[PDB]
């Protein structure tokens, strides 16, 4: 995983881990922001006309 | 008319009336339209931007 990605997950974790779950929900919605919902595992590079 | 009396005394007498009318009308619009949009990025900013 990249450096913003796992910075972004311990951030969420040590947060967790002070058993808040509001500041964890809020970061998980911001990870969700930032970082989309799903990951792209395949790209067919091409091309198109009309 | 032509008129000859006794056979001595001729007489003629010719008109003529030519009226020639000539109308045109020559109307043209040409109307175009050119229009390009292009699009070469999207430059979006990191997660992890200070």
């Amino acid at each position: 995983l990249s450096l913003g990605f796992t910075k972004a997950l311990m951030d969420i974790c040590d947060q967790l881990e002070k058993n808040q779950t509001k500041m964890a929900t809020y970061l998980a919605e911001l990870l969700i922001l930032n970082y989309g919902t799903h990951v792209i595992t395949s790209v067919d590079a091409g091309a198109a006309l009309v | 008319t032509e008129l000859a009396l006794f056979s001595r005394v001729n007489g003629k007498f010719s008109t003529e009336f030519q009226r020639m009318k000539t109308l045109q009308v020559k109307d043209q619009a040409v109307t175009t339209r050119v229009q390009v949009r292009n699009r070469i990025y999207t430059v979006k900013t990191t997660p992890t931007s200070e």
